[PDB]
């Protein structure tokens, strides 16, 4: 079983697919972050803008060098280098190709279509960001369904992600203790956006994977079955964590 | 405390 992401757009198709097993439980699909109704700019980058020679010689808008990029900061629509700038991708949602893979012991889990160089984006993880009471609400909802997975991003000092019922595909993204991607975090017009990254040449059919670095609150562990020769064995590790600090609350 | 669940950290 094996699903494309333009399998997710038509919600009627994709709900009788999951009813036959071969997608994924409907959840709603979102361009970018939800908040929970909380919701003089220039941060202009210093890349002196390419001619139109020098684009159709293929030389790169924003490239490793530009001081935007090299601060995790995405470029806006005012950029010097306008449309070719190629420090938009987030905005641009210029995504790898990516599957949608049903795994053997983890539920379903993503895949690459094609090789992704090193460094490459992947995905942005979307959910809806809670602040910490919200989160405690969703801890124990989850918890009385039995929900299976968990869906929780903690930015460090930040709020969480919660893509457990609207998010993107990102949310499929499987732990292992020896990962091909990272996650970094940007910003995008003055707002935190997470974007997982690859830290390596990942070939085509191969699992993308990160190191959730996990934080239990739960009773009992999860064992970890990444399959890496130096797995940790559990997604927590050893020590239970409390919900608040799990949460981010110091 | 619940049975599962847990929070991923990016660092
Ligand atoms: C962010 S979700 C990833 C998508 C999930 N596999 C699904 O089918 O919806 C994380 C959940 O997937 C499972 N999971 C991810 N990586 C795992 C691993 N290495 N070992 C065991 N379970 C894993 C756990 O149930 C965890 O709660
Ligand atoms: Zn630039
Ligand atoms: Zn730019
Ligand atoms: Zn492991």
């Amino acid at each position: 079983p094996s699903c494309v992401m333009d399998d997710f757009r038509d919600p009627q198709r994709w709900k009788e697919c999951a009813k036959q097993g071969k997608m994924p439980c409907y959840f709603d699909l979102i361009e970018e972050n939800v908040y929970l109704t909380e919701r003089i700019k220039r941060m202009q980058c210093e890349c002196t803008p390419l001619s139109k020679d020098e684009r159709a010689q293929g030389e790169i808008a924003c490239g490793e060098d530009c001081l935007n990029r090299l601060l995790m900061i995405e470029c806006s629509s005012r950029c010097p280098n306008g449309d070719y700038c190629s420090n938009r991708r987030f905005q641009r949602k210029q995504h790898a190709d990516v599957e949608v893979i049903l795994t053997e012991k983890k539920g379903w889990g993503l895949r690459a279509a094609k090789d992704l160089p090193s460094n490459t984006f992947v995905l942005e993880y979307c959910g809806e960001v809670l602040d910490h009471k919200e989160f405690k609400a969703r801890v124990k909802e989850y918890a009385r369904n039995k929900n299976i997975h968990y869906y929780f991003m903690a930015p460090k000092n930040d709020e969480i992600i919660d893509a457990t019922q609207k998010g993107n595909c990102s949310r499929f993204m499987n732990h292992s203790c020896e990962p091909n991607c990272e996650t970094q975090k940007w910003t995008v017009n003055g707002q935190l956006r997470v974007g997982f990254f690859t830290t390596k040449l990942v070939p085509s059919g191969s699992e993308l994977t990160f190191d959730y670095q996990f934080q239990r609150y739960g009773k009992e562990a999860q064992k970890c079955f990444c399959g890496s020769a130096n797995c940790r064995g559990y997604l927590g590790g050893e020590n239970r964590v409390s919900i608040r600090a799990a949460g981010g609350k110091m | 405390a619940p049975s599962t669940g847990g929070v991923m950290k990016p660092h």
